[PDB]
């Protein structure tokens, strides 16, 4: 298996663990509520989804720490950490710094005052505890955590990046030509099933499906096709932006809406991964507040030959689906966005030349 | 792929002129003193005309702002603390530094469905925003402002703010190199085969990214060649087997063999000079101040993750005694895999070379091979010298090294046990 030598040691994102405290005298192992809501607490090493973890990373490094049984995230209160929903709260990141190779301690950043970092201790190691916090952490070897299991995860399958499409190409003067060109895949990126909705529990997420991928595509959508008359105008309608449907769609189902100038927007609980998300689907983060929205032209073309030409206006099309570990479709409502300001223009014969575009109106 | 998804901004030196200038103003490095009366200039003072414009590049940051930098002499855009009238901070030509007064943050606006949105600049979390000096036809000095006003109606103020894309020139970018895959351990073809040695090993293309020259320390070049000829730099991760010792042990035998891994302390000392980088003891990517800015980017396209250790991955001497059960002399090789990083110009020439051997993922092949001979066997370890206890585990002996496969220590008993 020399082609996955960097698989052999993994990230922290690629394995569920059982952890334990360093120096604990009696098979302690951290434990969550089995209520959505609760302390987490120490309790006796066992065989239940309560004591198994998985550390979703983010893009600065941390970690949002969620157990198998509910889907529940360790959550920082006041003095003790608690096991709440995740909901993209400050209080929810962690960060793992590793003391050696075996023993590391979890670090939290209080949003106020970010030189106050506070990491993971009990108050005992002869009894159950709760987690508090301690500003102790130089040669203190109470806050170590070792991972007293390690099971690798089953990552589903992305499909291969494929080239740009190119234009669809016209067999002659009749063929008004494919609707759609072949749809390229360009990026997709592993996005974690408690920033996603869908009808599955988060408990049972996190056993069958603990990662969804989100499928980044690009396609030419055709809008208009036409015989021109030799020295012809004709005004056709052409579409362009996402509508509202479908905006709200992707913004319920992953948290992520598109803005007016083609980037990405994202809410509360996908903001930690903005910028793995956006690497791995080759997309930009938006820099405006507007949001992109559905608009109707209508552009003037112009055949400048001697001879009847047959034309035919596709637009770029940019779409996102939504996956489960096992393939399937989550989304049942298209998430596409078209650019306008992306197009060509299929013809034949293939030696004519482009249509003169006139004026551009815009219907409301 | 590789695709280091670099935005359209992030690869061009673009001319920035205001939206509702009627005689083409821009941002400009004229050499004509302000006109204006209450707008002071001086040589760091970045100009505002309509002749000698200037051709500026954005470099994304993680968070998304902007260092803007110019192509003729490679300086950025700086936020002056001094103060000018009514409480307004110049906008100056500096060095390269890192610090927050050169990042900058920008906004669109407008009416993207006619094509007619623009953009600012902004400070200090959407405190400030950058501002022509009162004038929008006439030679001025640009500033930034606490006086923000409604975008949704371009108030007279608000008009000073705006800027557009206009003529540009192409950013210097290498190409991306394609990956490759690792080979397998190189076995000996006889006794006297002493092994591949790492000069001739072949390696393996694992990542690339693309470095802002403001990070990079060359010093072959001028900051004015650097920035229009070597506006990125290309790192690559390349992977080889690291030759580690290559010996003929007796029959029934045991020898002992010096084993050194790690990276030097010159070695990281280099890398930190010239890109402000270095390895960690968990083989991560640590950064200093002047390239935190774009450590995730960097990372995501090297494929080589951030460290999560303090600790300075430093030199590792380790005493192993290895026993050879074979009735016959066998010719025993040992490599480890070693991360090799390598800083490329555009034209391809390489600047330097960084390599650390990780001790982590070896392996040994030998000459008879099986089934003729039988598979080495590791009888002892003792770590000599090492400055850090970050890994000061041993492997449980006796271990056996088969022939071709990869021992890798985290899957091995160790001494003292872990993963416990």
């Amino acid at each position: 298996n020399l082609d996955f030598i960097d698989s052999f040691i993994p990230t922290e994102g690629k394995y569920i663990r059982v952890m334990d405290f360093y120096n604990s005298e009696y098979p302690f192992c951290i434990h969550a509520p089995s209520a959505p809501n609760g302390d987490i607490m120490t309790e006796i090493c066992s065989r239940e989804n309560n004591q198994y973890f998985i550390f979703f990373p983010t893009d600065d490094g941390r970690v949002i720490i969620a157990n198998r049984h509910n889907g529940s995230v360790f959550t920082g209160e006041a003095t003790s950490v608690v096991s709440d929903i995740y909901t993209g709260s400050p209080l929810q990141f962690f960060r793992e710094v590793k003391r050696t190779m075996a023993t590391y301690y979890l670090a939290i950043q209080n949003p106020e005052s970010a030189t106050d970092v506070r990491a993971l201790e009990p108050h005992s190691h002869e009894l159950p505890s709760r987690l508090y916090y301690t500003n102790n952490i130089e040669n203190n070897s109470n806050i170590l955590i070792s991972n007293k299991e390690q099971i690798y995860l089953t990552l589903p399958s992305l499909p291969e990046n494929e080239q740009y499409p190119k234009t669809p190409v016209l067999s002659g003067i009749d063929d008004i030509g494919p609707n759609q060109s072949e749809k390229s895949i360009i990026g997709s990126t592993l996005i974690p099933c408690i920033m996603v909705s869908d009808f599955i529990s988060l408990g049972e997420r996190m056993k069958t499906t603990p990662y969804y991928y989100v499928k980044h595509t690009q396609y030419w959508q055709s809008m208009w096709s036409a015989l021109f008359p030799p020295g012809s105008k004709e005004t056709k309608t052409e579409k362009s932006g996402i509508t509202d449907t479908s905006q709200i769609s992707m913004t319920d189902g992953i948290n992520v809406s598109i803005g007016a100038d083609f980037g990405l927007r994202f809410g509360n609980k996908t903001f930690g991964i903005k910028g793995g998300f956006t690497y791995d689907t080759k997309t930009q983060i938006t820099n405006t507040s507007q949001l992109l929205i559905e608009t109707t032209y209508t552009r003037e073309y112009t055949n400048t030959e001697n001879f009847p030409v047959r034309y035919t206006g596709y637009v770029l099309a940019s779409e996102f689906t939504l996956h489960r570990s096992d393939g399937t479709q989550v989304n049942t409502i298209p998430w596409v966005a078209l650019n306008d300001n992306y197009t060509t223009i299929a013809r034949y014969p293939h030696f004519a030349s482009e249509p003169l575009l006139g004026n551009t109106k815009i219907i409301t | 792929s590789l695709n280091y998804n670099l935005p359209e901004i992030s690869k061009k030196f673009y001319n920035l002129k205001n939206k509702y200038s009627r005689n083409g103003y821009g941002l400009s490095k004229t050499e004509f003193p302000s006109s204006i009366e209450n707008c002071p200039s001086n040589e760091y003072s970045i100009m505002y005309d309509n002749k000698d414009p200037r051709f500026l590049i954005r470099f994304l940051l993680d968070d998304g702002r902007y260092i803007i930098a110019d192509r003729d002499d490679g300086e950025v855009f700086d936020e002056a603390p001094t103060y000018l009238d009514n409480n307004n901070h110049p906008i100056i030509s500096r060095h390269y530094t890192g610090e927050e007064r050169q990042k900058f943050e920008q906004v669109g606006s407008g009416d993207y469905i006619t094509g007619e949105q623009f953009f600012q600049f902004y400070t200090q979390n959407k405190t400030r925003v950058l501002s022509n000096c009162r004038a929008l036809d006439s030679r001025t000095i640009l500033l930034s402002t606490a006086k923000i006003f409604p975008i949704y109606p371009p108030a007279s103020e608000t008009q000073l703010t705006a800027f557009v894309n206009s003529s540009f020139y192409a950013a210097a970018i290498p190409q991306l190199p394609q990956t490759s895959l690792l080979e397998n351990i190189p076995e000996p073809t006889s006794l006297d085969d002493s092994g591949v040695l790492p000069k001739d090993a072949v390696r393996a293309v694992k990542g690339s990214a693309l470095l802002p020259c403001i990070i990079v320390h060359d010093p072959n070049l001028n900051n004015s060649d650097k920035m229009k000829f070597n506006t990125y730099y290309l790192l690559e991760y390349k992977e080889y087997w690291h030759q580690l010792w290559s010996q003929i042990i007796p029959a029934h035998q045991t020898v002992k063999i010096q084993e050194r891994t790690g990276i030097s302390e010159v070695v990281q000392n280099s890398m930190i000079e010239d890109l402000n980088m270095y390895i960690g003891a968990d083989f991560g990517m640590l950064f200093y101040f002047r390239s935190s800015g774009f450590k995730e980017q960097i990372t995501r396209g090297l494929n080589r993750p951030l460290s999560q250790t303090t600790t300075q991955l430093g030199e590792r001497v380790e005493e192993m005694e290895y026993y050879n059960s074979n009735d016959l002399d066998v010719r025993y090789v040992k490599y480890a895999l070693a991360r090799e990083f390598t800083l490329k110009r555009v034209n391809g020439e390489i600047v330097k070379n960084w390599v650390a051997v990780d001790y982590r993922l070896a392996g040994i092949q030998s000459y008879p091979n099986a089934p003729i001979t039988n598979p080495l066997t590791l009888t002892k370890h003792t770590i000599i010298r090492c400055e850090n206890s970050y890994d000061g585990h041993i492997f449980k002996t006796p271990l056996i090294f088969k022939n071709g496969e990869v021992i890798v220590k985290t899957n091995e008993e160790l001494i003292p046990k872990i993963n416990q």
